[PDB]
C-alpha cells in the first residue's frame, strides 16, 4: 500500500527548492541546546550539542489521504527530499550529526526534520569563570538563498532539556530572527542568532 | 469517579480508585517538547497535585474530564 | 540456488517500515555491555562499547523453503533491508560501529542484527570513585516512529559479556522499557533505558 | 522629506520622520562582503551620521536620494 | 518550472574544464581569513579558518531567461558541475569544508562558489610572540592546469571578516597573484599567494 | 585478452557466500603480527598492526585457461567479489586497513586476500612491565555464519616480520582454532584465537 | 548408557564410556549469549558435574536424555 | 570537442592493468619529501608529508591528435583510469591524500599522477637528537603485481621541496630500486626504498 | 640586443633595455621540479647573473639566444 | 663452476667467480612468506654461508645445482 514512496520521488529533484513562484519557502527554525561539551579559552571556541528543529512545506510532497489506505505520515531520508541549506556562520568545524537522517511528512506536505548535532563555534569564552558569565552567538541562515527564495522564520526557543549536572549553568538564552541587505540583491538575507550566556557552576 | 490514565497503553479510562475523587493532567516540557509536544500525564489523586515551576497541572471532578489533549472530555 | 537475493530485493524499499496495519512492527531490544572505555569527570561523559541485539519480522522478506533448495537463512547487508531508526538520545557522539554491517533472516521473515558499537553518552561520573559508584542511563528509542508504527519491546539484560580486567567494576545493570505520551499523537512513545552503575576497582 | 529605509522588508520608501530631513546610506564590509557585497543600510537622521574607519556614509536632501545600490534615486 | 536542472546536466560532464578554443577558463580567487585557530611552534604549522571566494563562467551552463519562467539563478551542488582543481601547495592536512557544497549560477553562465574551510598549512610561527610577528604564505593554484587551460586571477583580499576576540591580531594581509614558467609547457603556471602576518595580543 | 573481468562479475553477487550444497566455504586464516604500536594500562587496550592472510575458493570465479590467452591470475578489488565477514570480537575500534583493497584469484577459483591492518583490542596490559609479560588474545571469526555455511581453518602464524627495534619484545605467539556450540543452530561456531605475550624491552 | 556429546561435530550420540553412567548438559552464558544463546555442552561423567554460579548443570540416566536444546530426548 | 572523455572510458575497466604480453606496465616512481611533521621516540614512528611522482603508459588511453581539435592533454580523476597498486610496506596508518585526485594524460597514452600525501611509517627515531641523526626507510612497491605484470622503475630523487624552517634538517636522502625473489613466481618482486636521515636542528 | 623575457605572458621577445647587452636563462628546481620541470627564467642584465649552488645560469649575446627550453634560439 | 644467481633479473646462470667453488641458496621468511613464499637467494661463496636461526642454507658443487625452487637443477 506504500506505493506512495515510489510516487513521491518520481518527478522530484531534491536540488530544487519547492516554490510556486512569488511565494517563498518558509522554514521554521528552533534550537534546543542540550549540553555544553567544552570551552577552549585558549583558542576561543565552544563545543556544544543541540537538537535543531526545522520544518517547512514542500508543495511537491503531498498525497490524497484516500488514494492511500490510512497513510498519515512517512519517514523519508533527508537525501530523498529537499532540505534548507542552513549553515552555522560562526562554526569552525563540520557538524557531526548524531541522530538518524530521517524526516517526517504530512499528507498535506509539511516536512518535519529535527537532527541531533554536535559542533564547535568561534566564541569568546574568556569570561566563563566570572559570575557574569561569557556569551556565545550561534548565527544560522541559508547559505545560497534569500528572503524571496527562502524565508527563515524562528518559533520556539526551548531552554528546557539542558543537562542538569553539566559543569556549566545557563544564565540566559536568547533566540532572535533578523534580516540584512547587502550591496546586491534587492531582497534581504534572513538569519536566526541563537545567543547563550553561561558560567561555571560552583 | 471515572478518569483517564496514562499508566496503561493505549490511554484507557480507569475508575479513579477509592479516596481519590479528582482526575488530573500534568504536562512537562522536555527536549522533544519543541516537536512532539509537552509531555502528557493523566491519573488519579485525592489532593490535586502541586504545580512545579515548569510543570502545568489541571484537576477536575467530572467523569473523563482529564482526556488527552487530542481527545474530547 | 541463490536467486533468493535477487527476488528479496526486487520490490523492496528499505525506507519503508514493514507495517501491516493493526500490526505495528515490533522490535526486540537488548544491550550487552562489553566494556567501559573511559570516563570524563570534567565534561561528564562515558565512553562505552557494547553488543546491540535487535530483531524484528519483515513481512516482505520471506521465502518458500521448497522453491529454494536448502536455504535456511541468509546474511544480507543492513542497507539492503529496512532497519529500526533507533537513536541513543543521551549520546554525544556519532556511533562507531565495529562489526560488519550484516543481518540474518529467517525463511519466515525474522530479521536479526547484532552491531558492535562504541559511543560516548552524556552522564554524571562524579561519584565514580566512591564505593557507592556513579550511574549512567543509556536511553534508546525510535527517532521518527511511535507505538502504532513501531513498538519497541526489550529482551534479556545480559551483562556476562563484560570485561573482567576492566579498571571499572559493574555493581548493577538495569534494563527497563517505558512509554511516554506527548501533546499530540494519541499513541505513546516506547524507549529502552539501559541503566548501569560502576565504581573504580581497588 | 521622503526616504528609503532598510528597517522594513522589502526596502520601502518611508517619509523621513520629523526633525530628520536627511536621507542616508551607510555601508559596512563583513565576511560576505567579498561575495554578497558591502552591507547596505538606509535610514533617517537630523544630523548626517559620522563615518567610521571601515564604514562609508553618504547623505542628501532630495526625496528618495538614498536608494539601494541596485535601484534608482 | 525547474526543468532547467534536468537540462543543465544533460550533456554535461564535470570532469571537463569548460573552455572554448582560443579562450581559457578564467577563475577569480579571493580569500577572507576568518580566524587563526592555533599555531604549533614545535612542528611549524598554523590552523586557520577562512571563506574561499571562487567564481568563473561555464559556457555549458546557461539558459534562455524566457524559455524558463522567472528563473534568475539556481543552487547546484559542486559535484554536478565543473570546479577548479585548486590546491593548497603548502597545506599539510586535507581541507575540512564546513559550509554546504553548493554554488550559484547566472542565467548567463556565471558560477560562484564560497566554501568555508578549516585547514593547516606548513609555516614558520617561531616569531609569533615577538611584536614584529610571524608570517605565513598560503599558496594556492591549479593542480593539473596552466595559463592556457585555466587562468587564475585574484580579486583582492578581505581582512574585514577576521574574528576580533581572537588571541591573535592581524598586523597585515597581502594577497598577490603570480606566474611561474617551468622546463616544459610554453605556458606558465599562475598561483595566488595569500600572505599573512600576526602577533599575539596583550 | 581481459574480457574475463566483464564475465567474472556478470552473474555474480558478492553478498552471497559461495556455498555448494553441503560444501561449506572453507577459509584459511593466518595472522602475521607486524608491530605493537602502543599499550594503555589505564583503559586496558593494545594498539597493534598486522598482515592478515585470508584465502578461500569461490566456485563462481574460475575460467578456462584456454578461452583466455595466458591469463594466470588477476587482481580484483575485494568489493567485486565475496569475502569472509570476519570480525575481531575483542576489538574496540574500527579496523584501519592500510594496504590496497585487492585480492588475487586462481584460474581455478582460489581467492587470496592479505590486508594490512591497524586496530585496538580490549586486553589486560597491566603485567607488561614484568619480566613475565602481559598477554593478549585476538579472537576472530565469522559474524553471521557457522560451520555449515563457512568453516574457518587456520594455519600457524608468522612471528617473523616483527619490528626488531620495537620497544616491546615478543616472548611467545599462539594461534589456535576452536569451535563452540550455542543454544541454537546444531552447527558449532568456529573461531581462531591469536594469542600473544610481550614484555617491555630494557 | 548412550549419550549425546558436543565433542564431535555435528553433535552425535556416543555411548557414554565405562564408569560413566550419567549423560549431562552444562550451559554457560558468554558475550553472544544475548543473541546466539547460552553455550551448550553435552558429555559423560560418573559423578554429575558440579554447578558453578553462572553455569547450569543437568544430569540423567535415560539414553539420549541430554540432547541439544533444539532436539528431542 | 571533448567527446574524448566519453570515448576514453567506453570500453575501459580501471581494474585491469594495461599489459601488452611481454610488455609489462612500467611505472616510474619518485618521491619529493616535503616536510617531517613529527617523530615519536616512544612508539618509533615518523609523520611525514611528500609529493609522490608516478607515471606510466596506458595503451588503452590514447587518441588521434587530428580526430580531436587541439586536444593536447586532459585531467581525468584517478578513479576513471587504472593506477598502480603501490603500498607503503612499512606504513602504519592509512595515507591521507591532500591534493585533488587527478592525473594528466598524453594523446599518446602517457599518464602522470602526482598526489600530495601525509602518512606515518614505522621507524627507529631514537637517534634523532644525536648529530649522527636517525634514519628511516620508506619501502614502496606493488601489492598484487610482480616484474612480469608491473615493473617499478625509479628516477631522480628530490630534496628540493623540503621546508627550510623545519625543526629537523635533512643530512641525506637515498632513493634506490631493488628486486626480491620469492619461493614461487619465477619473476622477481620490485620495490623502491626511499631512505632518509635527519637530525634535530640547533 | 633583442632578448626573451619571462616577465610577460606569454613569453615574448623584448629588446633587452639599454646598458644590458646580455640575454640570460636561470633555472631553479623546486617541488614540481620532479614533474613540471626546472623553473625557467629569461631576462636581461649588463653583467651575467651569478650562479647559486642549486641554480643554473647561462648567458649570451646573440639575438633571441635565451629561448624557452621548448623553443628555438 | 657455473651457478645460479639472483643478483641479475631474471635469475640467470653466472659462472661462480674465482675462489668461490660453491653454489648456494638461502631462504628467509618475511611477511609475504605466508602467501608469496620464502624469500629466495642464489649466489656464490668460497665457504658455504652460515645458517641463521630463521634462515635456511644449502650448498653444493655441481653446476647449476642451486636453481630456483620452481626450476630444475
Ligand atoms: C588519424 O586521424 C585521421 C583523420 O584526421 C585519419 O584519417 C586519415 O589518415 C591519413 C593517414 O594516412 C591522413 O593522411 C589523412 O589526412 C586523414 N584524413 C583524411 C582522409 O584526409 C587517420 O587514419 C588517423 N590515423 C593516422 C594514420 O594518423
Ligand atoms: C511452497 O513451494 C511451492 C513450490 O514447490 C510453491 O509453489 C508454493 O508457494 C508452496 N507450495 C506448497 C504447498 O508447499
Ligand atoms: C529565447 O527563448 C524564446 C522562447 O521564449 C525564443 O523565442 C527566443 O528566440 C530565444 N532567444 C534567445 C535569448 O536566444
Ligand atoms: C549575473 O549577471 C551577469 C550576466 O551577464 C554576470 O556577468 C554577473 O557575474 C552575474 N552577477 C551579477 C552581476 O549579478
Ligand atoms: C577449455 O577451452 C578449450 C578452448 O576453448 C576447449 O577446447 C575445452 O573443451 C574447454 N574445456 C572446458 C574446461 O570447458
Ligand atoms: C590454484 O591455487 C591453489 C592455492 O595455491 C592451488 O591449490 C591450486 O592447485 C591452484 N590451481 C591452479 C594452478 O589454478
Ligand atoms: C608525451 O608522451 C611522450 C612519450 O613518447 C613523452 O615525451 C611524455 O610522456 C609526453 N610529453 C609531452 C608532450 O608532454
Amino acid at each position: 500500500q506504500r506505493k506512495l514512496y515510489k510516487e513521491l520521488v518520481k518527478n522530484y529533484n531534491p536540488d530544487v527548492i519547492p516554490t510556486q513562484r512569488d511565494r517563498p519557502v518558509t522554514v521554521y527554525f528552533s534550537l534546543s541546546l542540550l549540553q555544553i561539551m567544552d570551552v577552549d579559552e585558549k583558542n576561543q571556541v565552544v563545543d556544544v550539542v543541540f537538537w535543531l528543529q526545522m520544518s517547512w512545506t514542500d508543495h511537491y510532497l503531498q498525497w490524497n489521504v484516500s488514494e492511500y489506505p490510512g497513510v498519515k505520515q512517512v519517514s523519508v531520508p533527508i537525501s530523498s527530499l529537499w532540505v534548507p541549506d542552513l549553515a552555522a556562520y560562526n562554526a569552525i568545524s563540520k557538524p557531526e550529526v548524531l541522530t538518524p537522517q530521517l524526516a517526517l511528512v504530512n499528507s498535506s506536505g509539511h516536512v518535519q526534520y529535527l537532527p541531533s548535532i554536535r559542533q564547535r563555534f568561534s566564541c569568546d569564552v574568556s569570561g566563563v569563570d566570572t559570575e557574569s558569565g561569557a556569551t556565545c552567538k550561534l548565527k544560522f541562515g541559508s547559505w545560497t538563498h534569500h528572503s524571496r527564495e527562502l524565508d527563515l522564520q524562528m518559533q520556539e526557543a526551548d531552554i528546557s532539556g539542558y543537562i542538569p549536572y553539566s559543569r556549566f549553568e545557563l544564565v540566559g538564552v536568547t533566540q532572535k530572527r533578523s534580516e540584512r541587505f547587502y550591496e546586491c540583491c534587492k531582497e534581504p538575507y534572513p538569519d536566526v542568532t541563537f545567543t547563550v550566556t553561561f558560567r561555571k557552576k560552583g | 469517579i471515572v478518569c483517564h490514565t496514562t499508566a496503561t497503553s493505549p490511554i484507557s479510562a480507569v475508575t479513579c480508585p477509592p479516596g481519590e475523587n479528582l482526575c488530573y493532567r500534568k504536562m512537562w516540557c522536555d527536549v522533544f517538547c519543541s516537536s512532539r509536544g509537552k509531555v502528557v500525564e493523566l491519573g488519579c489523586a485525592a489532593t490535586c497535585p502541586s504545580k512545579k515551576p515548569y510543570e502545568e497541572v489541571t484537576c477536575c471532578s467530572t467523569d473523563k474530564c482529564n482526556p488527552h489533549p487530542k481527545q474530547r472530555p
